[PDB]
RNA sequence: ACUCUGGUUUCUCUUCAGAUCGCAUAAAUCUUUCGCACUAAAGAUUUCCGUGGAGAGGAACAACUCUGAGU
C-alpha cells in the first residue's frame, strides 16, 4: 500500500496486488493439507 | 539525542489475538545523525526505487544530477536532451489528455 | 511441459523495461551492507538488532553486564571513549567487538562499485561519453616513422566491416546489470507460488519518510524471511511418488478439461 | 625460594620458547641473551644480574654477559633438570634417610604431594599410583629410554610420555627445592590429548583416566607402528582367557532350550586377550541392615570379589535382546597387577557409590588357585604385596580421592591427598572404600 | 601461598566469591595483587586449623581487600551486608542523610570518616520469603485473624531487626509489598473466589478491638 | 616424487627440470589494489594450465585465497604462492613462481613477505578506477625494493560494458593510467631508465573475469597468425603511441590522415574489442554466428545457449587463447634468479655481495652452499605444524637434510640465535595442492618441513659445519606500521596455556603482527587495522586456539615527544656514585625524523659523509654534525643522540669507553618512555658533561645503561612533553553526490579532507583525508553506512601528529567513562596509557632525578 | 570435400539425489532453554508442497543441423 498509494495515488479501496497474500496462505495450505488429510483418514476409516 | 549516546556508552561499558504488531518492536530508533538521516541512494539520477511513483521519485530526487548535467552537457547535448524532453513531455500531456475526469 | 524456456535479447529487454517498476535498479550488492542475510545471521547470534533489521530473542542465555565482578580487563579506568562503539561495529567485525563470537557469519566485504552508466536516451550512440562520467584531461619511444614497415593487402582490422554497436547493443549492456530474473536468457520455469514479486522490496532499507508501523512491518518481513533462510534444511531424498499419477492410474478417477471458475463451484459444492 | 621451575619454558614478555633465560633473582622467565633480548633489558631494568640458560643449563650475567662457572649452583640445575644415574636408579628404592628440601621440609622422594589445579585430585591419586611402581618409574626417569623413538609429524600423543617422565624426575628428585610438585604441564598435556576430556577444572573418574592414560603411554610409546612390547605392556598388561558362553533366550521352551546346546554357537569361546587391569564388581549393597550387631557398612572379603576370575563362577552378561556367560580365567599374570573395583554404578535414577568395604590383606596374597594347571607351572611367583590403593571418599558427585602408597627402603605406608602426605598405619588401609589397587608380584 | 599454591594461570579470580548484591562499581574489583592477598589470608587462616578438628571452605566464606585498588569494605555480618567506603577514598561528593546509611567518625576528633552503607542478606530475604510462604501454605482452614497476626509478627521481627537496612534495601520493599499484596489476596480469596476488583483495604488495617485484621502496612497503600 | 596430483597441460617431470634451470624460471608477486583482479588473473592461468578445473558459471571460482575466511569475506588475506609452467608466444615454456599477495592495504605487510623472495612485480591496476592509494604505496615499495615493475591494466572490460566509453576514449584512459603510473615511479626513483610503456612491452590488457589477456605483442601474433605475411614485432611497435595508419599507402605515420581516423591501438586493437563484446552482449542470437565465423572461433550449440557472461569468457577464451602476453611481459622485464641475485643479495644481505657468500649467491648455482631464505610461515589445516615458505638463493635443499636455521638476531659473534634442524619435506606449493618433491635447486620457492620450531618472523636456512661466515638477510622492513593495539584474554584462565600457543601461532602466521605482554601481564597484539586484527582474531579463536577469547576494546599506541629545550641540564650519577652524565633534549627539525626513517640518513655511513649531509642539509655545526652517536632505539631511530662535550672538560678517548654503554642508555630509554611507556620521537639529546670513572670496574654495564635511561627521561620530563596520534591516511572512491555526506563522516571523527578530485573517466570522485586511528574504529561502517554502501574507504598508517592537550596537566578532571573534549585529549590519552600499561598513577617531572 | 550412431516431444514406472534437490518456503512431534509459549528461540525426527539425475517401458513425428566418429 504504502508503495502503491505514491504519488497522485491516496488512500483508497481501490489497490488490488494479490501475489504476496495468495502466497502466504498457499504455503499454509502445503503444510496443513497432510494434518486435515489424516483427520479425515482417522474419522472416515473402515 | 546526546544524553541517548552517553547513555549508551554507559550501558554497553556497564492470551490476545493481536493482528497488529505493537509499535515498541520498532528498532531504527538511532541517536547518531549519520544513521537517523541516511543519505539515500542516487543511482546517478537514472535509478529509481521500486513500486513507488515515478514521477514522484523525479520530483522529490536531490537535482544534483541535474545541476552536474546543465554544467558539464554541452550546447549540442543540452538541445540534444531539450528535444528528447520536449517529446516525452508531448506524449505526456497526451495521454492525461486522454485520461481526465 | 513448459520446463524450460530460451528467450532472444530483444525479448528480455521489452520484457525489463515492462518490469521497471518492480525492480530497485540497484547494479550492486554494496547497497546491503551490514543489512543482508549474514549480517542478520550475525546479529541474531550476538542477541543485537540492526537499526534497519530485525530482532531475535537470544540465541544463547546472556549474562547481565552487572555481573561482572570489575576485573582488571574491563577496569573503566583504562578503556579511552572516543566514539561510542555501535552494534554495526560488532556486527561489521565480529570477532574483534565481541567477546564471543559464536554462531557468526563473516559478512562479505567490499564488492568494486558497479559504474554502469543507465542509457536515458535512445538516439544516442551505445558508446557515447556520459556527461556523468568525469571528462579526461588529456595531457613514448615511438618507431620513426620513415622506416619501412609495410603492412600487407591482406590485413585490415579484424572486424572492419562489423559495426561497432547496434540498435540492441545497449540493450543488452542494460541487460547484463539486470536483477537476476532478466540477468538470464535461458532458465528452468518456476511456480507462481515460488515467484515472490516483493519479496526484494523489504529485503532492501525502508524509505526515509515512512510511519512507525510500516516500518516495523518492514522489520517483521525481514525477522520472518531470517529465519526462513536460517532453520532452512536441505531437502531429503525420495522416491518420486506422484500422487494425482497414482490416482489417474485407478477407476475411481476421470480427466477433462474444465473452467477455472467451473471448478472452483464444483469444489465449493462438494466440500459442503 | 623463588624459583619455581615446574611450569612452561616460555619468555614472560615475548611468549618465546627459544633461548629461554630464567631469572635467578626474580625467577622469571626471559627470551634471549644478546643486547637487545629481553632478558638484557630485565637486567639492566630490575638489577638481577644472574641468569640461567632453560636449555643449556649455562648460567650467565647479563649485563657483562659472562658465564658463571660455580659448583654450588649446580642444585639449581639439578631442580630445573634433574637427571638419574643408573645406580642411583638402583639405590632409589633402597632409600631409608629422609632428604631435606631447600627450605627445612624433610620428605621422602617418591613421596610428594601434588598441587591441586581446582579438581585435579583424580588425576593426581592416579599418576601417584602410577609413579612408585619401580618398572614404569624407572624406564620414565632416564630420558634417553623414550627421547629418541620416532614420532609422526603431526603427533601430539607423544607428549602424554616425554611430560610424564619429567614429572616423574620431578617426583623422585632427591635434593628439591620444595617438598611437592605442581602436576600442571602434565594436566594440560593430559587434557590437549583427550580432545577436551579429563579437565583439570572438572575431575572426572580415577579408572576411566588411568586406563586412558596406560592406553596413551603405550601408544605413544610405540614409535610409528605399534610396538606389541612397550614398558606399558611389561609392567602392567597380562594375558587373560575369556570362556564366552552364548546363551539361549530365557523365554523359551526347555526342549527348544536343550536342542540350541547343539546349535554349536551357545558353547565356551576362545577370546583369550590381554587385560591391562582387572575390574572387579562389589557385590551389591545388603539393603537392610542385617540383623547383628555388626555396622551398616558392608563387608566383603577380597578373594570373594576376586572370584569371577577363578574359571568356574559364571558371571551373566546381557546385552540388547542376547545373553551370554562369560567366564574368566587369567593365563599370564603381569609383574604389576591393577584391580579397577567398580563402586559407582548408574541406576535408573541416579549414580550410586557402592559403600561395601573389601577386606584384603597387604603383604600375601596368593593367586596359584586362578591360574590354569598348565599356567601355573610357568610363573613361579604368584605372591602380590599392595603397594598403591587408590580410595574415593564423599558422594559421587563431590568426592575426593587420596590415595594409600607403599614406600619401599623402609616399611612406612603414606596417605596423599594432594598436598597432603600423613603417616597411615599399616592395618587402617583395609578399612578405607578401596578403589583402584596395585599389587607387586616379588 | 604462591610458594605452597603455584597459580601460573592467574586462575585464582575464577572462583572468588564477591557480593552481588552490590552494583559493580561497589563490589570487590578482582584485582590481580588483591586476589592473590585474599586468597593468602584465607589459606593462611586454614592453615591455622587442623582439618580434623574443623574445616573452613572457601565457598562459605568471603574474603574482601580494601586497598589503593578496592575502594570499598564489604562484609555480611548478622544477616546485615554492610559496605564501608572512607570519606577520603572515592566519594568526591556532598552527603545528605540516607536512612540505609551509617555515618561513622572518628572518637578523638569526632569527624567523619566513612559511611557504612547498610543492607539486608538475601539470605534474610529468602528466610522472610520462605516464612511468608508458609503462612500462606499452613493457613489451609484457619481464621483470618492467626494469618493476619502471622504476617503481622513476621513484619515486625523484619523490621526491627534490619530497621534501617529495610529502607536501604529496594529489592526488600518490592519483597514486602509482593508478600502483603499475597497476604491480602489469600484473605481476599478466602472472602469468595471471584477476584474483587478495588477491594477496600479498610478491612484489612482496621485493628483487631475495632473488628478488622489489625494488618501493619510496609507498602504504599492511598486509602 | 610419486604422489597423486591433478591432470595438468604438462608434465611434473617437466617442471621439476625447468626448476633445475634458473635461466628459465620468473619469481613474480602480483600485486596491486583490493579487488582489482589479481586472484582471478591466477584462477584464469590455472585454468589455462589444468584442463580439470573450470570456473563456475555463476561464481568466479578463486584457486588462490583458500582460507575459510577469505571465502566468506571475499577478500585476499594471505600470499598465496603458485608455480606452474606457462607457454610464451614463441612457445618455449616458463617457470612461473608467482606469489599472489593481498590487494588489502591492511595487508600489506603481506605483499612485504612476497617482495622478499620475488624478482619481479606485476601491479594490477583497474582500468576503470585507475591508480588507487595501494597500488602507489605498492609502487613505491616495489622500485624501493630494487625489482622489476611490469603493469598489468585489468578489467578492461570496465572501459566497455559498464562505462561505454567511446573506443579514442578508452584509449585516452588507457593512457592517462599509464602516464600516471610512469610519474609515479619517476618520482619514487631517481633512475629513468624503467620507464613503463604498452610499446616496450611493459604493459599488458587483461580482463580476468571474461579472460581477455593480451599485450602488443601477442595481439599482433594473433594479427599474423590469421594474416602470415606480417611480422608481429614491427606491427607491436606500431600499435600504440599515437601513430595513425593510412590504408591507401598501408603505412603508420605519427600525422593523422582525413583528421578522422583513429590510432592503431583504437583501430586495430580496440575497436575489434569493442565490436566482439557489443556483438556478445547486444546481438547474439541475431549475429553472433557470422562474427564467430570471421574470427575463426567456432561454438557448439550447447556452448552458444549459455548465458552473456559465460559465452563473452568463452569466445574471448578461443579468441585469445593462452595468456602468452602476460609470460612475454614477465620474461623480457623480470630478471631471471640468475640474472636478478646480484640486486636481491645487495639489498637484503646484511655481508652485503663483497663477502665472499655474497659472491656465491651472486650465481645462484644449484650447486653451491646452502642459503635459502624463507619469509612465510604457512599453517596446516589442522593448525599444529608450520611449514616455512621461501626461495633457496644458493646451493640445494634436501629432503631429510641437517640445516642451520639462523634468526633474525642471529649474528657472527653472537651465534645463539641458531638451530639445528632436520628438514622433513619439500614441497613445491601449488594454491590447492603441493608436488612434495625431493630436492629444490637455487632460485626456486620451497615449503621447507621441521624448521618452523626456532623461527618467529624471518628464517635464514643453511648448510651446518660449513658457511662459517654466513650472515642472516635483512629482516622484512614493512610499508607501513603496525599502530591499532587490543589487549587480549581468555575467557576461562585454566586454559590460558592453549591461547599462549595460539598467540605464537599467530605472531608466526601474520609477519607484522607484534604480540607482547605488558607489565600489568595483559596479552597485547598490535595490527595495522580492525580488518586486519579481525581476521587475526578469527586465526586465534577458530585455528589456532579453540577457545573463548575476550578482546578490549581497540586503542592505539601513542609516541612521545618534546616541543621546546629542556629548562635546566638534567644530569644523573651511577649508583657508585661516580659518572656523572649531564644532558638536554630538544626537538628535531621538521622531516629530520622523516629523514631518519626513509633511510635517508645511515649511522652506518662515515663521518665525512654524515657529517657533511647534517651540515649541508640542515645546518648544522660541524662540531654538531660530527658529534652524533646514534640515530634513536632501533637502526635509524627517530632520536637522534649527540655530545656537546667539549674534549677540554671530558675526555673524549674516556667517553669512548662508555660510548657503548651510554648508546644503549639511550636506546633503551627511547624505546621506553617515560610518560606512558611508548616510543620518544622526534626528540635530539644532547650530552652536555660527562664524568667518567677511570677504572673499568666502576663503569659499564649496570652502572652506566640505567643511569642514561634516567638523565634522558629526566631531559625528556624537564623539556615540554607531548603525545603523538598516529594519523591514518584515507582514500574514499564515493560518488559524486556522496562526496559532501562524506565530509559529514569526517566531520564527527576530526577528520581533515585534503582533497576530493574525480576520477578522469570514471564518474566516481577519490576524497581523501587525514583522520586520528584512535578516532578511525568504525569509520569505514559509518561512511559505509550513511552512504547506503556506495563509499567505499581504505585507511593506512601516515604520519604522528601530537595530541592538543597537555600530557603533564595534573589540573584536568576526567571521568572514567566520557569522551574528553579536545582541549586536554592528551591528559587522557597519558593517564589513561598508563593505568593500561600498568605503571604509577601520574608521573612526576622530578621522579627520575637525583634531588628528590 | 564423401559415409555411420547419438533425435526431439509427451506419458508412466523404478532408483539415487546435502544440489539454493527449491535464486521458494509450510505443518506436526519430541527434547532443551529461560519466560509464567501464535504473539519464542535452540536441537532432532517426520509428513506434505515439486523438482533434479539415471534407467526402463509406452506413443507422437523427425530422420543427419549439431556432437562426433569412419574419411
Ligand atoms: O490495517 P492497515 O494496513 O493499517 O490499513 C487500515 C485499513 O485496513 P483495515 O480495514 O483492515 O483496518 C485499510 O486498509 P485496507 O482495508 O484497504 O486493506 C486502509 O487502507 P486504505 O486507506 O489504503 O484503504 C488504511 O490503510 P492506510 O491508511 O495505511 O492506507 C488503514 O490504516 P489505519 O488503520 O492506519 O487507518
Amino acid at each position: 500500500y504504502y508503495r502503491f498509494n505514491t504519488g497522485p495515488v491516496g488512500k483508497g479501496p481501490g489497490c488490488g496486488f494479490w501475489a504476496a497474500g495468495w502466497r502466504v496462505w498457499l504455503f499454509f495450505m502445503r503444510g496443513i493439507t497432510p494434518l486435515l488429510e489424516r483427520w479425515l483418514g482417522n474419522l472416515l476409516a473402515r | 539525542d546526546k544524553s541517548k549516546e552517553l547513555h549508551a556508552i554507559k550501558e554497553r561499558y556497564l492470551r490476545k489475538f493481536v493482528f497488529e504488531w505493537d509499535a515498541s518492536e520498532d528498532t531504527s530508533i538511532d541517536y547518531n545523525p549519520l544513521y537517523k538521516e541516511r543519505h539515500q541512494v542516487q543511482l546517478l539520477g537514472r535509478g529509481f526505487i521500486a513500486g513507488i511513483d515515478l514521477k514522484q521519485q523525479k520530483r522529490e530526487q536531490s537535482r544534483f544530477y541535474g545541476d552536474l548535467m546543465e554544467k558539464r552537457r554541452t550546447l549540442e547535448e543540452k538541445e540534444q536532451e531539450e528535444a528528447r524532453l520536449r517529446k516525452l513531455r508531448k506524449k505526456e500531456a497526451k495521454q492525461r489528455w486522454d485520461d481526465r475526469h | 511441459t513448459y520446463q524450460r524456456w530460451q528467450f532472444t535479447l530483444p525479448m528480455m529487454s521489452t520484457l525489463y523495461r515492462l518490469a521497471n517498476q518492480l525492480l530497485t535498479d540497484l547494479v550492486d550488492d554494496n547497497y546491503f551492507y551490514l543489512f543482508d542475510l549474514k549480517a542478520f545471521f550475525t546479529s541474531k547470534a550476538l542477541n543485537m538488532a540492526i537499526p534497519g533489521g530485525p530482532k531475535f530473542e537470544p540465541l544463547v542465555r546472556d549474562i547481565n553486564l552487572q555481573d561482572e565482578d570489575w576485573n582488571e580487563f574491563n577496569d573503566i579506568n583504562k578503556i579511552i571513549i572516543r566514539q561510542p562503539i555501535r552494534t554495526e561495529y560488532k556486527i561489521a567485525f565480529p570477532y574483534l567487538y565481541n567477546n564471543l563470537p559464536h554462531h557468526v557469519h563473516l559478512t562479505w566485504y567490499h564488492t568494486p562499485n558497479v559504474v554502469f552508466i543507465k542509457t536515458e536516451d535512445p538516439d544516442l550512440p551505445a558508446f557515447y561519453f556520459d556527461p556523468l562520467i568525469n571528462p579526461i584531461s588529456h595531457r613514448e619511444p615511438l618507431p620513426d616513422d620513415d622506416e619501412e614497415f609495410e603492412l600487407p593487402e591482406f590485413v585490415e582490422p579484424f572486424l572492419k566491416d562489423t559495426p561497432l554497436y547496434t540498435d540492441n547493443t545497449a540493450n543488452g549492456i542494460a541487460l547484463l546489470w539486470a536483477p537476476r530474473p532478466f540477468n538470464l536468457r535461458s532458465g528452468r520455469t518456476r511456480r507462481a507460488l515460488d515467484i515472490p514479486l516483493v519479496k526484494n522490496w523489504y529485503r532492501e532499507h525502508c524509505p526515509a519518510g515512512q510511519p512507525v508501523k510500516v516500518r516495523v512491518s518492514y522489520q517483521k518481513l525481514l525477522k520472518y524471511y531470517v529465519l526462513n533462510a536460517l532453520k532452512h534444511r536441505p531437502p531429503k531424498a525420495q522416491k518420486k511418488r506422484y500422487l494425482f499419477r497414482s490416482f489417474k492410474a485407478t477407476k475411481f478417477f476421470q480427466s477433462t478439461k474444465l473452467d477455472w471458475v467451473e471448478v472452483g463451484l464444483q469444489v465449493c459444492r462438494q466440500g459442503y | 625460594s623463588v624459583l619455581d621451575f615446574d611450569f612452561e619454558k616460555l619468555c614472560s614478555i615475548s611468549l618465546s620458547h627459544i633461548n629461554a633465560y630464567a631469572c635467578l633473582v626474580c625467577g622469571k622467565y626471559f627470551q634471549g641473551r644478546g643486547l637487545k633480548s629481553h632478558a638484557y633489558i630485565h637486567s639492566v631494568q630490575f638489577s638481577h644480574h644472574v641468569f640461567l640458560n632453560l636449555h643449556t643449563l649455562k648460567f650467565y650475567c647479563l649485563p657483562d654477559n659472562y658465564e658463571i662457572i660455580d659448583s654450588s649452583l649446580e642444585d639449581i640445575t639439578y631442580v630445573l633438570k634433574p637427571t638419574f644415574t643408573k645406580q642411583q636408579i638402583a639405590n632409589l628404592d633402597k632409600q631409608a634417610k629422609l632428604s631435606r628440601a631447600y627450605d627445612g621440609t624433610t620428605y621422602l622422594p617418591g613421596i610428594v604431594g601434588l598441587n591441586n589445579i581446582k579438581a585435579n585430585d583424580y588425576a593426581n591419586a592416579v599418576l601417584q599410583a602410577l609413579s612408585n611402581v619401580p618398572p614404569l618409574r624407572n624406564y620414565f626417569l632416564e630420558e634417553d629410554n623414550y627421547k629418541n623413538i620416532k614420532r609422526p609429524p603431526g603427533d601430539i600423543m607423544f607428549l602424554l610420555v616425554q611430560r610424564f617422565g619429567e614429572l616423574m624426575r620431578k617426583l623422585w628428585n632427591p635434593r628439591n627445592f620444595k617438598a611437592h610438585v605442581s602436576p600442571h604441564e602434565m594436566l594440560q598435556a593430559v587434557v590437549l590429548c583427550s580432545k577436551k576430556t579429563f579437565q583439570i577444572t572438572k575431575q572426572g573418574d580415577g579408572v576411566d583416566f588411568l586406563s586412558w592414560f596406560l592406553n596413551a603411554l603405550h601408544s605413544a610409546l610405540g614409535g610409528t607402528k605399534k610396538k606389541k612390547k612397550t614398558i606399558v605392556t611389561d609392567v602392567f598388561q597380562g594375558s587373560m582367557r575369556i570362556f564366552t558362553k552364548k546363551l539361549p533366550h530365557p523365554d523359551l521352551p526347555a526342549e527348544e532350550k536343550e536342542q540350541l546346546l547343539h546349535n554349536d554357537e551357545y558353547q565356551e569361546t576362545m577370546v583369550e586377550s590381554t587385560f591391562m587391569y582387572l575390574t572387579l564388581d562389589l557385590p551389591t549393597a545388603p539393603l537392610y541392615k542385617d540383623e547383628k550387631e555388626q555396622l551398616i557398612i558392608p563387608q566383603v572379603p577380597l578373594f570373594n570379589i576376586l572370584a569371577k576370575f577363578n574359571g568356574i563362577t559364571e558371571k551373566e552378561y546381557k546385552t540388547y535382546k542376547e545373553n551370554f556367560l562369560k567366564r574368566f580365567q587369567l593365563t599370564k599374570l603381569p609383574p604389576y597387577l591393577i584391580f579397577c573395583i567398580k563402586r559407582f554404578t548408574k541406576n535408573n535414577f541416579f549414580v550410586e557409590k557402592n559403600p561395601t568395604i573389601v577386606n584384603f590383606p597387604i603383604t600375601n596374597v596368593d593367586l596359584r588357585e586362578y591360574l590354569s594347571e598348565e599356567v601355573q607351572a610357568v610363573h613361579k611367583n604368584t605372591t602380590y604385596d599392595l603397594i598403591a590403593n587408590i580410595v574415593h571418599d564423599g558422594k559421587p558427585s563431590e568426592g575426593s580421592y587420596r590415595i594409600h602408597v607403599l614406600h619401599h627402603g623402609t616399611g612406612k605406608w603414606y596417605e596423599l591427598q594432594d598436598l597432603q602426605v600423613t603417616d597411615i598405619l599399616p592395618q587402617m588401609i583395609t578399612l578405607s572404600e578401596a578403589y583402584i589397587q596395585i599389587w607387586k608380584r616379588r | 601461598y604462591l610458594t605452597e599454591h603455584p597459580d601460573p594461570n592467574n586462575e585464582n579470580i575464577v572462583g572468588y566469591n564477591n557480593k552481588k548484591c552490590w552494583p559493580r562499581d561497589a563490589r570487590m574489583r578482582l584485582m590481580k595483587h588483591d586476589v592473590n592477598l585474599g586468597r593468602a589470608v584465607f589459606w593462611d587462616i586454614k592453615n591455622r586449623l587442623p582439618r580434623s578438628v574443623t574445616t573452613v571452605q572457601w565457598e562459605n566464606s568471603f574474603v574482601s581487600v580494601y586497598s589503593k585498588d578496592n575502594p570499598n569494605l564489604l562484609f555480611n555480618m548478622c544477616g546485615f551486608e554492610c559496605r564501608i567506603l572512607p570519606k577520603c577514598r572515592t566519594s568526591y561528593e556532598e552527603f545528605t542523610h540516607k536512612d540505609g546509611v551509617w555515618n561513622l567518625q572518628n572518637e578523638v576528633t569526632k569527624e567523619r570518616t566513612a559511611q557504612c552503607f547498610l543492607r539486608v542478606d538475601d539470605e534474610s530475604m529468602q528466610r522472610f520469603h520462605n516464612r511468608v510462604r508458609q503462612i500462606l501454605m499452613a493457613s489451609g482452614s484457619t481464621t483470618f485473624t492467626k494469618i493476619v497476626n502471622k504476617w503481622n509478627t513476621a513484619l515486625i521481627g523484619l523490621m526491627t531487626y534490619f530497621r534501617e537496612a529495610v529502607v536501604n534495601t529496594q529489592e526488600l520493599l518490592d519483597l514486602l509489598v509482593k508478600c502483603e499484596n499475597k497476604i491480602q489476596t489469600r484473605i481476599k480469596i478466602g472472602l469468595n473466589s471471584k477476584m474483587p476488583s478495588r477491594f477496600p483495604p479498610v478491612v484489612f488495617y482496621t485493628p483487631k478491638e475495632l473488628g478488622g485484621l489489625g494488618m501493619l502496612s510496609m507498602g504504599h497503600v492511598l486509602i | 616424487m610419486e604422489q597423486t596430483l591433478p591432470v595438468t597441460v604438462y608434465e611434473m617431470d617437466f617442471l621439476a627440470d625447468l626448476m633445475d634451470n634458473s635461466e628459465l624460471i620468473r619469481n613474480v608477486t602480483l600485486c596491486g589494489h583490493l579487488h582489482h583482479g589479481k586472484t582471478c588473473f591466477v584462477d584464469c592461468l590455472i585454468e589455462q594450465t589444468h584442463p580439470e578445473i573450470r570456473k563456475r558459471y555463476d561464481q568466479d571460482l578463486c584457486y588462490t585465497d583458500i582460507l575459510f575466511t577469505e571465502q566468506e569475506r571475499g577478500v585476499g588475506i594471505k600470499s598465496t604462492p603458485v608455480t606452474v609452467v606457462l607457454p610464451d608466444t614463441k612457445g618455449k615454456s616458463y617457470l612461473f613462481n608467482i606469489m599472489d599477495t593481498p590487494g588489502h592495504v591492511n595487508f600489506s605487510d603481506e605483499v612485504t613477505a612476497g617482495l622478499r623472495i620475488s624478482d619481479g612485480v606485476v601491479l594490477f591496476i583497474d582500468a576503470a578506477e585507475g591508480v588507487m592509494l595501494n597500488t602507489e604505496r605498492l609502487i613505491k615499495h616495489a622500485v624501493q625494493e630494487r625489482l622489476a615493475v611490469t603493469v598489468c591494466i585489468n578489467k578492461i572490460d570496465r572501459l566497455i560494458l559498464e562505462l561505454k566509453l567511446p573506443p579514442t576514449d578508452a584509449y585516452y584512459k588507457l593512457r592517462h593510467i599509464v602516464d600516471e603510473v610512469n610519474g609515479l615511479i619517476s618520482m619514487y626513483s631517481t633512475d629513468e631508465n624503467l620507464i613503463l610503456s604498452p610499446l616496450l612491452g611493459n604493459v599488458c590488457f587483461s580482463s580476468s573475469q571474461y579472460s581477455i589477456c593480451f599485450t602488443l605483442g601477442s595481439f599482433a601474433k594473433i594479427y599474423a597468425d590469421t594474416f602470415g605475411d606480417i611480422n608481429y614485432q614491427e606491427f607491436a611497435k606500431r600499435l600504440w603511441g599515437d601513430i595513425y595508419f593510412n590504408p591507401k599507402t598501408r603505412k603508420f605515420t605519427k600525422k593523422a590522415p582525413t583528421s578522422s581516423s583513429q590510432r592503431s591501438f583504437v583501430e586495430f586493437i580496440l575497436e575489434p574489442l569493442y565490436k566482439i563484446l557489443a556483438q556478445v552482449v547486444g546481438d547474439v542470437d541475431t549475429s553472433l554466428p557470422r562474427t564467430l565465423d570471421e574470427l575463426g572461433i567456432h561454438l557448439t550449440k550447447e556452448e552458444l545457449k549459455l548465458n552473456i557472461r559465460p559465452l563473452l569468457r568463452l569466445v574471448c577464451k578461443k579468441f585469445f587463447g593462452e595468456f602468452t602476453g602476460f609470460v612475454d611481459m614477465c620474461v623480457q622485464h623480470i630478471p631471471s634468479p640468475k640474472v636478478g641475485a646480484k640486486p636481491k643479495i645487495e639489498h637484503t644481505y646484511t655481508g652485503g655481495v663483497d663477502s665472499d657468500l655474497g659472491e656465491a649467491m651472486s650465481d645462484c648455482d644449484p650447486d653451491g652452499p646452502l642459503m635459502c631464505h624463507t619469509t612465510k610461515m604457512y599453517s596446516t589445516d589442522d593448525g599444529v605444524q608450520f611449514h616455512a615458505f621461501g626461495r633457496v638463493l644458493s646451493g640445494t635443499i634436501h629432503a631429510g637434510q641437517p640445516v642451520k636455521v639462523l634468526g633474525e638476531n642471529y649474528t657472527l659473534e653472537d651465534e645463539e640465535d641458531s638451530q639445528i634442524c632436520t628438514v622433513g619435506r619439500l614441497w613445491i606449493s601449488v594454491a590447492r595442492y603441493h608436488i612434495e618433491v625431493n630436492r629444490v635447486p637455487a632460485g626456486n620457492w620451497v615449503l621447507i618441513e621441521g624448521v618452523d620450531q626456532p623461527i618467529v618472523k624471518t628464517a635464514t636456512i643453511t648448510e651446518p659445519r660449513g658457511n662459517e661466515e654466513a650472515q642472516i638477510f635483512r629482516p622484512l622492513k614493512f610499508n607501513t606500521t603496525s599502530v591499532i593495539k587490543i589487549a587480549v584474554e581468555p575467557v576461562n584462565p585454566s586454559e590460558l596455556p592453549k591461547m599462549l600457543d595460539g598467540l605464537r601461532k599467530v605472531n608466526k602466521s601474520y609477519p607484522s603482527l607484534t604480540t607482547k605482554v605488558e607489565e600489568s601481564g595483559e596479552h597485547v597484539i598490535l595490527g595495522t587495522g580492525e580488518l586486519y586484527l579481525d581476521c587475526v582474531m578469527h586465526d586465534l579463536r577458530k585455528m589456532y586456539s579453540e577457545i573463548d577469547i575476550k578482546v578490549a576494546d581497540p586503542v592505539v599506541t601513542f609516541c612521545e615527544t618534546v616541543v621546546e629545550t629542556s629548562s635546566l641540564k638534567c644530569f644523573a650519577e651511577t649508583p657508585n656514585k661516580k659518572n656523572k652524565i649531564t644532558m638536554i633534549a630538544e626537538p628535531l627539525e621538521k622531516g629530520l625524523a622523516e629523514d631518519i626513517e626513509n633511510e635517508v640518513v645511515q649511522i652506518t655511513w662515515n663521518r665525512k659523509k654524515l657529517g657533511e649531509f647534517f651540515q649541508t642539509k640542515y645546518d648544522w655545526d660541524l662540531l654538531a654534525a660530527r658529534s652524533i652517536w646514534a640515530f634513536g632505539p632501533d637502526a635509524t631511530g627517530p632520536n637522534i643522540l649527540v655530545d656537546d662535550t667539549l674534549p677540554s672538560e671530558v675526555d673524549k678517548a674516556l667517553l669512548g669507553s662508555v660510548k657503548d654503554s651510554i648508546v644503549q642508555g639511550f636506546q633503551w630509554g627511547t624505546r621506553e618512555g617515560p610518560l606512558c611507556d611508548e616510543l620518544i620521537r622526534n626528540v635530539k639529546f644532547k650530552i652536555l658533561d660527562a664524568v667518567v670513572a677511570q677504572e673499568p670496574l666502576h663503569r659499564g654495564g649496570g652502572q652506566i645503561i640505567p643511569t642514561a635511561r634516567r638523565v634522558v627521561y629526566s631531559a625528556f620530563l624537564m623539556a615540554t612533553p607531548r603525545l603523538m596520534e598516529p594519523y591514518y591516511f584515507v582514500e574514499v572512491q564515493a560518488p559524486a553526490d556522496c562526496v559532501s555526506a562524506v565530509y559529514t563522516v569526517l566531520a564527527r571523527r576530526r577528520g581533515h579532507v585534503t582533497q576530493d578530485a574525480p576520477i578522469p573517466g570514471s564518474p566516481l570522485y577519490t576524497i581523501k583525508a587525514f583522520i586520528p586511528a584512535i578516532d578511525s574504529f568504525g569509520f569505514e561502517t559509518d561512511l559505509r553506512t550513511h552512504t547506503q554502501g556506495q563509499a567505499f574507504s581504505l585507511s593506512v598508517f601516515h604520519h604522528w601528529q601530537i595530541v592538543p592537550g597537555d600530557p603533564l596537566d595534573k589540573s584536568i578532571v576526567i571521568r572514567p567513562l566520557e569522551p574528553q573534549p579536545a582541549p586536554h585529549l592528551a591528559r587522557e590519552f597519558m593517564i589513561k596509557t598508563r593505568r593500561r600499561k600498568g605503571l604509577s598513577e601520574d608521573v612526576s617531572i622530578s621522579k627520575f632525578f637525583d634531588d628528590p
